RNA sequence: AAAUAUGUAAGAAGUCCUUGUUACUUAAUUGAACGUGGACAUUUGAAUGAAGAGCUUUUAGUGGGCCAUUUUUGGUAAGC
RNA sequence: GGAAUACUGCCAGCUGGGACUGAGGACUGCGACGUAAGUCAAGGAUGCUGGCAUAAUGGUUAUAUGCCGCCCGUCUUGAAA
RNA sequence: GAAAUUGUUGAAAGGGAAGGGCAUUUGAUCAGACA
């Protein structure tokens, strides 16, 4: 009486497993096929010419 | 914490429950053998000399002459740890060469009338040290008066 | 018969060619952590200069060391505790740091106190309080033949390629992290600080998350 | 039969890690780097003097 | 402990579509590192919406005293939750330090008011320039000139535990 | 009367297990239909194997 | 329309090709089910953990419970 | 404009005092110094000296002192009752 | 000719109980080893 979505997900996320390995089978290249976590993130510069940092002194009330 | 349980034992045998003294040696021989030679046949065998008599079913020779009739395997010697009984079922025989503990009166004239020799442990192991060209053959089970352990549907 | 000296002599020098090994290649993690932290240092300076904020990248490797003892913890947390092999009191072990593993810790938060390890602490926990766990058993480390036995085939064959793999955190964390038996620690030495330890660290107590002052805490329970 | 500490006991620990002998002797951990005075700009410090 | 006066900097998130949030920066009295980026994220939520997962800190900046041995008149500007409901209170204090005076706030508050550490918004510390315009009375009585006064009935601490003196004070 | 105070402590000693899901899931309770012809459709896929395939 | 709690999926018993069966099905050898043959390997398909996993007998005691944090119902109230 | 020093951190930097333990019992292992024989703090303590050879240590038992110690068996949600 | 229970002698202790545990002092007593 229902119909189910998340399994339909994964079985179009194996046709992406075949066609990177089919592809990295013909340049030869590392495959990364499994997923993961998300990561921390890395180091960037961030320049504040475009916008002065202000100050907020919590006083309300 | 404790993940698992507590001090456990490994639920299976070490040493036979039997106070045979003619059996002790065979274990002594084999404990032996599989320290040594390194081959997985003879682990299989010492695993089998622990077992009870209710786990060590007989082997009727009608079994063992379905175990030729396998293709490629004319000439194994046949290793039974259990006891070999006759079964007047069966007319013609093989020549093969059978390995026991035990034989019975009538299994012991069938395979000397037919022409094989008929052999025990210890000869087992001075002809074949790491168990080559042999053949395990293990009784039936659930033929035993098991019928009855319960259910409400069968 | 033979074997005599004959064997010994070529198998004393066969261990010149394996030590070999291990200096030159220590000599290039050296280069790397010194080069490491010159970098970072003069990304900030290059920034003041240039007026701009350079912000560090977040730390990927934690370090949890349990706190309250073995009873009366509920059934989330208990599991929980058991998954990152902390059994008793004043363990520790390395934790990599992902989306997965940060809501481990936001559960257990109560019972534990982490924060990011630097190099010094990390070469002093496997020198002295370092244990192997070989087929079984946890059996001290006291050699690098013992690790190039069990960890040969993921690279690894020295002590200091081990630190090398937790540190700076490779392909292999996951198999060099489970070659170590959990972390056994004393109380510490100086004392926790404060009076009261079950509150948060930043109310004062010490469980919590509290980023650097674990190194000082773990080289007084080292 | 016995656990025998690194970081005293230095034996064993030239037992381990063979380029703790030359790291005593280039000394590479009292190491003085090369100083480069670059001023920081402007619009830093007058957020960080002031507000 | 110890208060230190941190410069903490927040930018939300770099995110499509909106590149460059705007910023923000404050600055925090606490004891340590660890404090401080936690307790800005304590009042810069109530400005505005960001959160802890959804923002990230800059840049922490110690700020050190610009003149610590001259002697500054300090006004502080208090709201603290009492019992009842919160409400503003203008305190002064003679001290050395910016991150001293806080020190010696916080002792106030608690001794006459009962305010303890998490009741207390420390709104804006301020120097006060000129003399002749503090509000509060007891600030002012040692602005006087040639201010002289003695130290009455001195104590002396014993280190054993009988004396053969009879001592007397001053 | 009732309560089911320590109840679930009483389930998690042994653990709750699957029923294990074999292979060739049995095919009692499946439509007879299907089971009718399915018969005659193993017979004959078991003979072309034997006699041509060798 | 939250929060906490809760069901499933994260591949070998898998994906893909060629074509084999039958009395079911289709207008139709079209489907449906199970296959032969061939290609796809340790990053074989998220994290961490696994002080072995799995199955089977056989029986002992027990079937008067109580307390705290929080949510609650009857009761003004309660060590009700 | 030039420093110094607090504070935090690092050292496979040096050196002095105190306490507890000596488990193991021919050889093997991993090493460091040396040009080599070798030696060495490197898979667990040896060398030197003194007193006494008996109630001296020690064992037992009686008492003294410091602290601790409600009466057993059973029924019970609950026993010193 | 056992124990409860008792007599004499000998030792010892004792301000509203007695008995016990860990540790030593004092007093009584005692085995072992030194060629």
């Amino acid at each position: 009486i229902k119909h189910s979505k998340c399994r339909q997900e994964f079985l179009e996320r194996v046709k992406a497993n075949a066609a990177k390995r089919a592809e990295a089978k013909a340049q030869g290249v590392a495959v990364q096929l499994k997923r993961q976590p998300a990561q921390p993130r890395e180091s960037r510069i961030v320049s504040t010419e475009g916008n002065v940092p202000q100050t907020l002194a919590p006083v309300p009330y | 914490d404790h993940t698992s349980k507590q001090h456990k034992r490994s639920g299976h045998r070490t040493a036979p429950k039997s106070d045979n003294v003619y059996l002790k040696l065979l274990v002594k021989l084999y404990t032996f053998l599989a320290r040594r030679t390194d081959a997985p046949f003879n682990k299989v065998v010492l695993k089998a000399l622990f077992l009870s008599k209710i786990n060590r079913p007989p082997v009727s020779v009608s079994r063992i002459a379905r175990a030729l009739k396998q293709e490629g395997a004319a000439n194994k010697t046949v290793v039974v740890v259990g006891t070999v009984t006759d079964d007047a079922r069966i007319f013609e025989f093989p020549k093969t060469t059978v390995a026991a503990l035990r034989f019975t009166a009538g299994a012991r004239a069938k395979i000397v009338k037919a022409g094989g020799e008929c052999i025990t442990l210890d000869q087992l192991a001075v002809r074949a040290p790491k168990g080559q060209n042999t053949l395990i053959l293990r009784g039936p089970r659930n033929s035993r008066e098991a019928v009855r352990h319960f259910g409400m549907g069968p | 018969a033979e074997q005599v000296a004959a064997e010994r002599a070529a198998r004393k020098a066969a261990n010149k060619e394996k030590r070999a090994i291990i200096l030159e290649r220590n000599a290039a993690y050296q280069k790397e952590y010194e080069t490491a932290e010159r970098n970072i240092i003069q990304a900030k300076r290059d920034a003041k200069a240039a007026g701009s904020y350079y912000v560090e990248a977040q730390h990927k490797l934690v370090f949890v060391v349990r706190i309250k003892g073995i009873n009366k913890i509920p059934p989330k947390p208990r599991k929980v505790l058991q998954l990152l092999r902390l059994t008793r009191i004043n363990s520790g072990t390395f934790v990599k740091v992902t989306k997965a593993t940060l809501e481990l810790l936001k559960l257990i938060e109560p019972y534990v106190a982490y924060g990011y390890p630097s190099y010094s602490t990390i070469r002093q926990l496997v020198y002295k309080r370092g244990f192997g766990k070989i087929n079984k058993q946890r059996v001290p480390l006291s050699d690098n033949a013992i690790i190039e036995a069990n960890l040969g085939k993921y690279g690894i064959l020295s002590i200091d390629d081990l630190i090398h793999e937790i540190i700076t955190v490779g392909p292999h964390f996951k198999q060099a992290n489970n070659f170590l038996w959990p972390f056994k620690l004393s109380n510490p030495s100086g004392g926790w600080g404060v009076p009261r330890k079950f509150k948060h660290f930043i109310q004062g107590g010490s469980f919590g998350n509290r980023e650097e002052f674990i190194n000082k805490l773990v080289k007084s329970m080292n | 039969v016995l656990k025998k500490n690194p970081l005293k006991n230095k034996q064993v620990l030239l037992r381990l890690n063979p380029y703790a002998k030359v790291f005593a002797a280039e000394k590479l951990g009292s190491k003085k780097a090369e100083k480069t005075g670059t001023k920081p700009a402007a619009v830093f410090t007058e957020t960080l003097k002031h507000d | 402990a110890h208060f230190k006066e941190y410069q903490v900097i927040g930018r939300r998130l770099p995110t499509e579509s909106v590149p460059e949030p705007k910023l923000f920066r404050m600055r925090i009295f606490a004891s340590n590192e660890v404090i401080a980026k936690s307790r800005y994220w304590y009042f810069l939520q109530k400005l505005h919406k960001v959160k802890k997962a959804s923002g990230e800190i800059v840049s922490i900046n110690q700020i050190n005293e610009a003149h610590p041995t001259k002697v500054k008149n300090f006004g502080v500007w208090v709201r603290y939750d009492s019992r009842s409901g919160t409400h503003n209170m203008y305190k002064e204090i003679r001290d050395v330090s910016r991150v001293a005076a806080v020190e010696t706030l916080y002792q106030d508050m608690a001794a006459r008011h009962r305010a303890r550490f998490r009741s207390i918004h420390i709104l804006k510390v301020a120097e006060i320039e000129k003399t002749a315009d503090v509000k509060r009375q007891y600030v002012k009585q040692f602005l006087t000139k040639d201010l002289k006064f003695p130290l009455p009935h001195r104590v002396q601490k014993s280190t054993k535990t009988f004396s053969y003196k009879r001592p007397s004070t001053f | 009367n009732h309560t089911a105070h320590n109840q679930t402590r009483k389930a998690h000693r042994n653990g709750i297990k699957k029923p294990k899901t074999y292979k060739y899931p049995s095919l009692k309770g499946v439509d007879p239909k299907f089971r009718r012809n399915h018969k005659h459709a193993l017979h004959g896929t078991a003979k072309a194997l034997a006699a041509a395939k060798k």
